């Protein structure tokens, strides 16, 4: 678990790294384990959400073991403890936006 | 990564019946995690009472025709949650629950004796006193 | 469909380095496959290479492999041209052209050859 | 490992029905762009596909052929007919595409 | 009785089944490359598989007695509940397990045994 | 002559999940790809923060068309198949079956629905991870091949209609005993994910399944032309990148396929038994490729055992 603070308007950046160096089917979530995105192997899916159009994945990382989310025009309604499904033991990070 | 939740505190009258339950987070179905009741009597050892294999009421022959098994199935937005019937319960049957979930799908690296299983994980155990 | 402005002409030595620009206004500059071509004072041309934007492969004349480096820049919209070992022959009017290439990030891509919206051509002298 | 065209020279007079042809090094048969470069200007595109004109030339310009060699044939030499013009295949892989040689239709 | 066609607690009709079908053991350009290896190698690793077979000290089928003492540490079994029924399966990769233990033991004793009394007999 | 005994008795369970079989043929297919018809645009980026790879070669077009892959195993290993009726994935199976090769499997390396594959046990059934969890991928395949007409997708409305009635059936004998499912249009993401690629005579035809999930059904019709879009730049299945192709050498493409399968996304609200939403996706190559060999198990064996007696025979 990670604490990460933030300002409205910051283009954010939330890892969800793993401990093997390897792509797997991940989940990411809000507080109500709402889906925010994830992927199909090699493809980027944008799962039904509120932050469809804010929250991004890089694609680069995922064989790097990190399936990250990057948020533009951070908002307070976009602070949330967004949670990392990887390998079962969750990096669910919290974002501070006031 | 595996938590098992048993029910709470209950107290019955002489000769009634019971129902505890046993939440298995982390876990599909108990056709794959089979659950064995063991029993405890207030501080002393733990009595096998019976189990639930394949969706199988059974107890032992000691516990036979008092007991049996149902382990209603959920998963998901549920966990699987085993529950115990006990009829009669008598003054003597003053007793701490217990259930345990371990796989049946892993056929061959050690868990498994005629539907004995080798108790892996366990709830955290309903002391009911019943008066 | 795109218009196209290039750079102005220059005037360089035999065996220096040049950068000859390309703005592109118009529809979409990642979707479109610029390409450069030069013209030798007089006679036939000479294909120097093809550069589809998104994907930002140049490709180049196989006589020109490690002479010319074509850069691509899709926020300023600006293609650019890099040539290096230059020669007396190299004075030639460059055209970078757009083309509707249809969609190269999407969907139906036929990878045409051909080359409909043009440049403004630059003279890069070389002295 | 490829364009060229055969009349190299011709200085007829406008109105005379000009010579404008395609030489390849390989047969391309189906694909096939024109131009109209001035000298010193940008390629104006006649025709493309090598069967059809194209949005903004006018009929004159009656390009055909097919197999490696093509040729555009102009009704009557206009007096916006004069320039060099060009012929592109787009049909290998990878493109490697090469212009025509250019034959001037002066005055 | 059939190729997994029973259900029962063990450990004896195992044998029986076993000795059943142990008593029927037999039941009774152009065209091929790839098959003809995957044949060799299938009978190179079988005839491997009974060299090995050859080189043991029981020899025999379903009842055999080869030399190592199944120690009272291993040895629970009644009398009469050796032989009744078996089939079983995490409990059987485990029985089978220590059926091969006994195996490579008990045929290691017979090979001593037999090596044993072939220095010392020596039997005119 | 594909060899098969029956297990009689064998109350065998079997976990899609855990295969091992499975674990050969993503690795298969991935090599075979690869020698395989390539597109002209190879793209692996790799911190070598990463450096973008970019490999290069033709691409020349084929038609294409899956052909039955049966997955024969080496000296020993015998393979088990189940053959129940109610199979929800990672339960047990009554009817076993060894075998020692696989059945008549057609695989197709495909999106949300599995293309000319296997059927599923006399409506569908419900295999995934997990049944109604918000947070697994549902695991479904077909029972009759439902007939795509390609050439835009003319999909049929009635087979439609019976397809997300049986399967809304289905859902609510698996969840739910008076509730009514609705279906949702896409879920989004990348063309492959709002869309549907299958093999229509080698191209890949994407058509927005958002026009076909609108149905509501009650537990208390000529041909749905879906837009679809010629396929030359797509998103690498195989890796993470981009590829390039030729163009057709039809500009109206004819194509004959059946497709056989139901993997989709869900909302996840709660919306648990008020009502219950669904929406198409999904399609995961490591779980399609989990979705075709979901039956079986490898165990090999020596010819040994024992009863511990006082037979006593001499060596
Ligand atoms: C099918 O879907 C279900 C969910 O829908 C999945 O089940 C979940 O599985 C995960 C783990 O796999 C479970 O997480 C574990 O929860 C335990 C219980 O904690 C809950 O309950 C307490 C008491 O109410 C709350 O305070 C708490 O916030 C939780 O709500 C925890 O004890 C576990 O923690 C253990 O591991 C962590 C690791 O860091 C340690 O720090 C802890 O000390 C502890 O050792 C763990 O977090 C989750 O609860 C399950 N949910 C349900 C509803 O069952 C299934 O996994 C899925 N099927 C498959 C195959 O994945
Ligand atoms: C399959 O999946 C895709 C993607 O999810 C769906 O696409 C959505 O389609 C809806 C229409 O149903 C789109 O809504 C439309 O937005 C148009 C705006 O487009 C302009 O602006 C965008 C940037 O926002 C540019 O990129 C684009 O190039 C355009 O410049 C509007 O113009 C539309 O309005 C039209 O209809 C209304 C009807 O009242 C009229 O009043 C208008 O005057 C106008 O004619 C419309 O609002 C939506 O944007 C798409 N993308 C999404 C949701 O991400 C497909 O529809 C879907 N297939 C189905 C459902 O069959
Ligand atoms: C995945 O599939 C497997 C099988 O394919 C499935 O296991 C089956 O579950 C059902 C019930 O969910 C079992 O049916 C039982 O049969 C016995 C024998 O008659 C009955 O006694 C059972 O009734 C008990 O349960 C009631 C439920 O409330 C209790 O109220 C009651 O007191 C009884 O104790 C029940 O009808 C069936 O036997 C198994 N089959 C096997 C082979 O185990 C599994 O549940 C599926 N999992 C999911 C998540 O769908």
């Amino acid at each position: 678990k990670k604490v990460v603070l933030g300002k409205k308007g910051d283009t954010v950046e939330l890892t969800c790294t793993a401990s093997q160096k390897k792509s797997i089917q991940f989940h990411w979530k809000n507080s109500n384990q709402i889906k925010i995105l994830g992927n199909q192997g090699s493809f980027l899916t944008k799962g039904p959400s509120k932050l469809n159009d804010r929250a991004d994945s890089r694609r680069s990382l995922w064989d790097q073991g990190n399936f990250p989310l990057i948020i533009k025009n951070l908002k307070i309604e976009d602070s949330d403890t967004y949670i990392c499904e990887v390998e079962d033991q969750k990096e669910e990070v919290q974002l501070l936006v006031f | 990564q595996i938590h098992l939740v048993q029910s709470g505190t209950e107290v019955k009258k002489p000769g009634s019946s019971v129902t505890v339950s046993c939440k298995a987070y982390g876990v599909n179905t108990f056709g794959l995690y089979a659950v064995n009741w063991v029993r405890q009597a207030p501080g002393q050892s733990l009595e096998y009472i019976g189990q639930i294999w394949r969706w199988k009421s059974s107890a032992s022959h000691h516990f036979r025709g008092r007991v049996l098994i149902s382990a209603v199935d959920l998963t998901g937005s549920s966990p699987p949650i085993s529950s115990l019937e006990i009829k009669n319960l008598t003054s003597d049957d003053t007793a701490v629950y217990f259930c345990t979930t371990t796989s049946t799908y892993d056929k061959w690296s050690g868990l498994h004796h005629d539907g004995v299983m080798a108790f892996s994980s366990w709830g955290q155990g309903t002391l009911i006193s019943v008066s | 469909e795109v218009q196209l402005v290039e750079s102005g002409a220059e005037v360089k030595k035999p065996g220096s380095s040049v950068k000859v620009s390309c703005k592109a206004s118009g529809d979409t500059f990642i979707r479109y496959s610029f390409t450069w071509v030069r013209q030798a004072p007089g006679q036939g041309l000479e294909w120097m290479g093809r550069i589809i934007t998104i994907l930002d492969v140049a490709h180049y004349a196989p006589h020109l492999q490690g002479r010319v480096t074509i850069t691509a820049d899709k926020s300023t919209s600006t293609v650019y041209l890099e040539l290096r070992n230059l020669r007396s022959d190299d004075t030639a009017v460059y055209f970078c052209a757009g083309v509707y290439e249809g969609e190269a990030d999407e969907g139906e891509y036929d990878n045409n050859g051909f080359l409909k919206h043009w440049g403004q051509g630059t003279l890069v002298t070389v002295s | 490992d490829i364009m060229t065209q055969s009349p190299a020279t011709l200085s007829v007079s406008p109105g005379e029905r000009a010579t404008l042809s395609c030489r390849a090094s390989e047969s391309v048969s189906s694909d096939l762009a024109w131009y109209q470069q001035k000298p010193g200007q940008a390629p104006r595109l006649l025709i493309y596909g090598a069967s059809t004109r194209a949005t903004g030339v006018p009929a004159r310009f009656s390009g055909s052929g097919s197999g490696a060699e093509f040729t555009l044939t102009i009704s009557s030499l206009q007096s916006e007919d004069f320039a060099v013009y060009y012929c592109q295949q787009y049909n290998n892989w990878p493109p490697r595409y090469t212009f025509g040689q250019g034959t001037r239709l002066e005055i | 009785l059939g190729f997994l066609g029973a259900a029962g607690s063990t450990m004896g009709a195992a044998s029986m089944t076993l000795t059943v079908q142990a008593r029927n053991l037999l039941s009774g350009t152009v065209w091929g490359i790839k098959q003809l290896q995957a044949r060799v190698l299938a009978v190179e690793r079988y005839l491997r598989d009974q060299q090995l077979l050859g080189i043991w000290g029981c020899s025999g089928k379903l009842i055999c007695c080869t030399n190592v003492p199944w120690n009272s540490s291993w040895s629970n079994r009644n009398l009469s509940e050796i032989w009744d029924n078996m089939t079983w399966l995490q409990w059987d990769k485990e029985i089978s397990n220590y059926t091969q233990i006994i195996y490579g033991l008990l045929e290691e004793s017979q090979n001593q045994q037999e090596k044993n009394e072939q220095d010392l007999l020596a039997l005119d | 002559n594909p060899q098969e005994i029956h297990l009689e008795n064998v109350t065998e369970e079997f976990n899609m999940w855990k295969n091992n079989m499975v674990e050969q043929m993503h690795t298969d297919i991935i090599s075979l790809w690869d020698q395989s018809l390539k597109p002209c645009v190879k793209l692996t980026p790799l911190c070598v923060n990463c450096n973008t790879s970019a490999i290069t070669q033709a691409c020349p077009k084929v038609s294409f068309e899956p052909i039955p892959i049966h997955y024969c195993a080496p000296a020993g290993f015998a393979i088990l198949k189940c053959k129940d009726k109610k199979f929800n994935g990672t339960g047990p199976c009554p009817s076993v079956s060894t075998v020692q090769c696989t059945h008549g499997i057609k695989p197709v390396v495909s999106t949300q629905l599995l293309l000319n594959g296997s059927l599923a046990e006399e409506e569908v059934m419900i295999r995934s991870e997990n049944i109604t969890n918000n947070a697994k991928n549902i695991l479904v395949q077909f029972n009759t091949p439902v007939q795509i007409n390609c050439t835009h997708c003319n999909v049929s409305k009635a087979t439609w209609n019976e397809t997300l009635g049986k399967v809304v059936k289905q859902l609510r004998k698996h969840f739910g005993n008076n509730t009514i499912i609705r279906f949702a249009n896409s879920s989004g993401g990348d063309l492959e994910v709002t869309t549907h690629s299958f093999n229509c005579g080698g191209e890949f035809f994407y058509c927005n399944t958002s026009g076909l999930f609108n149905s509501t059904w009650i537990s208390n019709n000529d041909s749905i032309t879906l837009p679809c879009r010629i396929k030359q730049i797509i998103n690498m299945w195989q890796r993470i990148g981009q590829a390039m192709y030729a163009p057709p050498i039809q500009g109206v493409i004819r194509c004959v396929s059946n497709i056989t399968g139901l993997i989709l996304t869900r909302d996840g609200g709660s919306t648990n038994s008020t009502t219950e939403t669904f929406r198409p996706g999904g399609g995961d190559m490591r779980d399609n490729w989990r979705s075709e060999l979901y039956k079986y198990k490898v165990v090999k064996i020596e010819p040994l055992g024992v009863a511990p007696t006082r037979c006593k025979r001499r060596v």
